RNA sequence: CUCGAUGUUGGAUCAGGACAUCCCGAUGGUGCAGCCGCUAUUAAAGGUUCGUUUGUUCAACGAUUAAAGUCCUACGUGAUCU
């Protein structure tokens, strides 16, 4: 009752981690469709409160929700009060569900809108250089353009199939 | 196995020997081509000092090792088990294989220090009073280099020097 | 001069902080930091460490799902590595191709 | 006991034994053969 | 992290490289009109 | 500095040390130890 | 969570009390676990200046186990400051003198070398045996898993386990053993 | 209780009257110090459990002093004891079998001739003293040109360490 | 029966992919604490002739003893309890900014 | 390194340290009978003299001693002295 590769049980006969058995792909494909349908129905029936989203904007990622403010570190060529859509949404989350892009969510699924509320400049930033014993000293002050955005709304549509 | 019994009756002593029950190797080893008990059961590189179920098969009732000619082990495996048994004794994993004490001997109370993976005998090691620089540090050996080829399930190899 | 040079350290220390916080959050779910970050990338989830640290603090249910996803992708990797090519690709291991 | 870097048995009655973590040469016939590993 | 893996899928080692995450427009006008192309 | 030939073993440049470390002989290892086979 | 602001803040920054059992455990692994908790590095809200460390209670510190020959080789050195005040003691000698010193020193050396360290040490509660004061026992929240799995002695194996392990060789019937 | 091996009994507090010669039958002269027990009473008993140490302790006091010069807390302590306040109180480590009820008087005959005792007291106060009187340093010569250096410590350390070791013998209160 | 993480502490995680495979859906409802896993709240905490008055037991402690008491009560070192000088006290911002 | 100065022999005073130990302790060997020695292992807690000539460190000599150790400390120490 011993197979060719049988090893008696010792501390090193088998690996320390437990054995993992993943679900049958055919059975899991059906379970996945059920989960997606359940979450889609929650969207149709409006069973969610406040939403948040992770949006890629101006090279960096922002976790935002309705009424939030974000300080963009450059000018955007938009008048104050102009409303725009943030098109790069990596994630949208609710109390009971979260949708993840691969890497970006489809534009049909989620719509994030924002409004320019201020265009200003940063406070003065000192740039000082110094090297001892070399009569080497310089001083430069820079102010960087900035734009303040208000996140107006995060809306999701029942487009999960 | 064989027992030797001395029975002294009056002025006459009688030394005899009897054959007791002998254990047999389990049937159908997974690797019949194997040349010693270890590789016949695909156990090479897959046992440690705490595998007393394995180690206890190759030792005498009082904790001593059995000859390699009797067990059939190869030199390499025989040496690994020998070191593993020493570590098992020192770790306290063989409480029923203690040395024989002559009648009237009761060891004095000695301080109990839990230890494992003990390469050397405690009394033969000196304190490391001078550790030395980082580039010539005196290290504290842990485990045995004989087990360096044991199967490693981690990405880090066994550290034998602490 | 200190104010000028500190701008480098601010960025460095902020990322160290995010890694520490992500490490803590991952350990609460039995995952080491490298396993989470690495396997999330293999799922084409490009969430950066700043957001991941924010999610751990303020959206713990989303973070547990991300930890579960990384763990699932990690187990699929092991199954694939153990296989000899007979097995099809894992459900979460499939990569969306762009052109 | 003379300290030695290389231990050598000097007669047939010399025997090598490892005690207290180092090798020794002991000889009952000629005690002058006793050596300690240095 | 993940640089070697991305290369194995024919992607840039750095996710800031080529691909939709970087090249696609960041925003558009709320009414639909597309935004002017980004300077980068 | 020291000459190319010295009485002691001269310390190597770190890059050369790494070169030596990476080019060490590696013996052929058999799948099954030959002593474990008939 | 819809809590009020002050209760919400209180909950997030609360001090948790942890229990750790040192029996048969190497002091270093115990210290590695305690150091993280005492600093707060197990919390996603961690920050150096948040003072968010927790309490760690370690019992059975008298029953720690060093690997190798550290009992004989590891030396703890101190200096009274007076001429001739240099003192060096082995781990074994220190352990019999102070049954909490080894674990305490291992933790002290792992904590950050700053002015917060001694404050963190105030949150560490070392007990050489199973006895823990009643007050300390009442505040405990969670016991941490022992880092080292204690190997079973040969006398602790059940006959089922012994029977499951095969006999590997046949001794000669005429061997005295 | 009866005396048992390993038992430690209480001691006394006495006043040092002076010194006196006595002679032994072999002709040898031994000077002795007279110690008078003046109003010695047991004051407090602390059990082994509460002492913070390995043994029980018994507090003894000696010599009556004015109540008009003692702190209120001390006066109320002595009020409950029913004794006048004592100048000095000392703590004696004792075994449990040697406990004595607070308020018991103690007498010189507690000790017997032939016994050996240890006597602890504050040494005579000599104030701030130089190294010669305090530590028995040799000082320096009186002539052959010494400049304002006769009773001084000399060198206090080596040049290398650039500091003075803790415990270094120096002038101070003796 | 496979679950990537235990489902018993924070939420019940269910992971799924859309049919196209471009979106990961995560359903994570909260797990409520079971009633069986709770304790009951400890609500439970002489013909006197004289009205019982409040008695002040707040005996003033000296700095040393006071600091020892505070340090033990809050598991801190003594240092935090000592005062600071005017220079530092007057540098502190008494109207600091407040985010939310 | 120091010359907009890091005071240069021996001694006095006080000594900190190493052990490759002069004495005292514990051991192995001996061409170790004993008494004395020689050699090696271990040991740095404690100790290690006073004099005549010489500026001397040294050296010689007188008388002792259980022994009159070898060295480092800016050839320890002059904001302490000479
Ligand atoms: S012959 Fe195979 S392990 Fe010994
Ligand atoms: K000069
Ligand atoms: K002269
Ligand atoms: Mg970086
Ligand atoms: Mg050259
Ligand atoms: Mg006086
Ligand atoms: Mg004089
Ligand atoms: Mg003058
Ligand atoms: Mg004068
Ligand atoms: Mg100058
Ligand atoms: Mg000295
Ligand atoms: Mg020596
Ligand atoms: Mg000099
Ligand atoms: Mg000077
Ligand atoms: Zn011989």
């Amino acid at each position: 009752s011993y197979l060719p590769g049988y090893v008696p049980k010792t501390s090193l006969s088998s690996p320390p981690w437990p054995e993992v058995v993943l679900p049958d792909p055919v059975e899991e494909t059906r379970h996945h469709a059920e989960v997606v349908k359940k979450v889609n129905e929650m969207i149709v029936t409006g069973q969610y409160g406040r939403l948040f989203a992770v949006v890629h904007f101006a090279s960096r990622q922002w976790k935002v929700t309705s009424e939030d403010l974000i300080l963009i570190g450059n000018e955007l060529d938009l008048a104050c009060g102009e409303r725009i859509r943030l098109e790069k949404v990596l994630l949208v989350g609710a109390d009971n569900f979260t949708l993840l892009g691969k890497p970006l969510l489809g534009k049909d699924l989620v719509r994030v809108e924002a409004t320019v509320i201020e265009k200003t400049e940063s406070w003065p930033r000192i740039i000082m250089r110094f090297r001892k014993r070399k009569n080497f000293k310089k001083k430069r002050i820079v102010t960087t353009p900035q734009t303040v955005l208000r996140i107006n709304s995060i809306e999701i549509a029942p487009c999960l199939l | 196995f064989r027992e030797v019994v001395e029975t002294q009756e009056g002025k006459t002593t009688i030394i005899e020997g009897r054959i007791t029950a002998t254990p047999k190797e389990s049937p159908n080893p997974p690797n019949p081509s194997g040349q010693c008990p270890i590789c016949r059961w695909n156990l090479k590189h897959k046992y440690n000092y705490d595998d007393v179920l394995l180690l206890s098969q190759f030792i005498r009732p009082h904790g001593g090792m059995l000859p390699r000619k009797i067990t059939g082990l190869c030199q390499e495996e025989h040496r690994k088990i020998e070191e593993c048994v020493k570590m098992a004794h020192r770790a306290g994993l063989l409480p029923n294989h203690r040395p024989r004490l002559p009648e009237g001997v009761v060891p004095k109370s000695k301080p109990q220090l839990n230890r494992y993976l003990t390469r050397w005998a405690p009394g033969s090691v000196k304190p490391i009073y001078k550790k030395g620089p980082r580039w010539n540090r005196v290290r504290m050996p842990v485990g045995s280099p004989l087990l360096r080829d044991n199967v490693c399930y981690s990405r880090t190899p066994w550290k034998l020097y602490h | 001069v200190k104010c000028t040079k500190a701008r480098y350290l601010k960025k460095k220390n902020m990322r160290t902080l995010w890694i520490n916080r992500i490490t803590a959050a991952s350990q609460e779910h039995g995952l080491k930091y490298p396993a989470l970050i690495g396997n999330l990338v293999k799922c084409q989830v490009e969430l950066n460490r700043k957001v991941l640290a924010d999610l751990a603090i303020y959206e713990p249910k989303t973070f547990k799902s991300l930890a579960a996803l990384a763990s699932r992708r990690r187990h699929e990797g092991f199954a694939a590595a153990l296989g000899d090519g007979k097995e099809p690709e894992g459900i979460f291991s499939r990569v969306v191709q762009y052109h | 006991f003379k300290n030695k870097t290389v231990l050598k048995k000097r007669c047939k009655d010399c025997y090598l034994v490892k005690r207290r973590g180092r090798w020794y040469v002991y000889c009952k016939t000629h005690p002058r053969h006793k050596q300690r590993q240095m | 992290a993940g640089g070697q893996w991305r290369l194995q899928q024919g992607l840039a080692a750095n996710p800031s490289g080529y691909g939709p995450l970087t090249e696609l427009p960041d925003w558009s006008y709320a009414d639909g009109r597309p935004a002017p192309p980004m300077k980068g | 500095g020291s000459k190319a030939v010295t009485r002691h073993r001269r310390v190597m440049h770190f890059q050369r040390q790494k070169l030596m470390a990476v080019t060490e002989y590696i013996p052929p290892k058999p799948a099954i130890h030959p002593s474990c086979l008939p | 969570s819809s809590f009020s602001r002050a209760p919400q803040q209180w909950a997030t920054f609360a001090r948790i009390w942890y229990l750790l059992d040192g029996k048969m455990q190497p002091p270093g692994k115990l210290a590695a676990m305690a150091s993280i908790r005492l600093q707060g590095l197990h919390k996603p809200v961690y920050h150096a200046l948040s003072d968010c460390g927790d309490h760690v209670v370690i019992m059975n510190t008298r029953h720690i186990a060093f690997s190798g020959n550290k009992w004989e080789q590891k030396v703890y050195s101190s200096h009274t400051g007076y001429p001739g005040g240099f003192r060096q003691v082995t781990a074994a000698q220190l352990h019999l003198r102070d049954p909490v010193a080894i674990v305490k020193l291992a933790i002290y050396g792992m904590l950050p070398k700053n002015l917060h360290r001694r404050t963190m040490m105030e949150r560490l509660h070392l007990f050489p045996d199973e006895y823990i004061p009643e007050d300390i026992l009442k505040n405990l929240v969670e016991e941490l898993p022992q880092p080292r799995k204690i190997p079973k002695r040969l006398d602790e194996y059940t006959q089922e386990e012994i029977d499951a392990f095969p006999r590997l060789w046949t001794p000669p019937e005429d061997y005295r053993l | 209780h009866p005396w048992e091996p390993g038992s430690f009994r209480v001691g006394l507090i006495a006043l040092k009257l002076g010194m006196m010669p006595l002679w032994t039958k072999d002709g040898q002269k031994h000077v002795v110090t007279l110690l008078q027990v003046q109003d010695c009473h047991v004051l407090k008993y602390t059990s082994k459990e509460n002492c913070n140490g390995k043994m029980a302790t018994l507090s003894v006091g000696g010599k009556t002093v004015s109540r008009f010069r003692k702190a209120t807390s001390i006066l109320e302590f002595y009020r409950e004891l029913g004794l006048p306040p004592k100048q000095t109180v000392k703590i004696f480590n004792i075994t449990d079998n040697a406990a004595i009820k607070p308020g018991t008087p103690l007498y010189a005959a507690h000790f017997r001739p032939g016994q050996y005792v240890d006597v602890t007291a504050k040494t005579i106060g000599k104030g701030f003293q130089g190294v010669m009187k305090r530590w028995g340093f040799k000082g320096q010569p009186a002539t052959h040109g010494q400049t304002k250096t006769h009773r001084r410590p000399g060198a206090v350390a080596t040049g290398d360490i650039g500091r003075v070791w803790p415990g270094t013998k120096m002038p101070g209160k003796m | 029966t496979y679950s990537p993480l235990p489902d018993d502490y924070n939420c019940n995680v269910e992971l799924a992919l859309t049919s196209d495979g471009r979106t990961i859906v995560c359903y994570h409802p909260s797990v409520d604490i079971p009633y069986e896993h709770t304790k009951p709240i400890p609500r439970p905490d002489h013909d006197q002739v004289l009205k019982t008055r409040l008695e002040e037991k707040v005996e003033h402690l000296e700095e040393g003893p006071m600091i020892e008491q505070l340090s033990k009560m809050f598991f801190t070192t003594k240092h935090r309890w000592y005062p600071h000088g005017r220079y530092h006290r007057c540098r502190k911002n008494l109207n600091p900014p407040k985010d939310r």
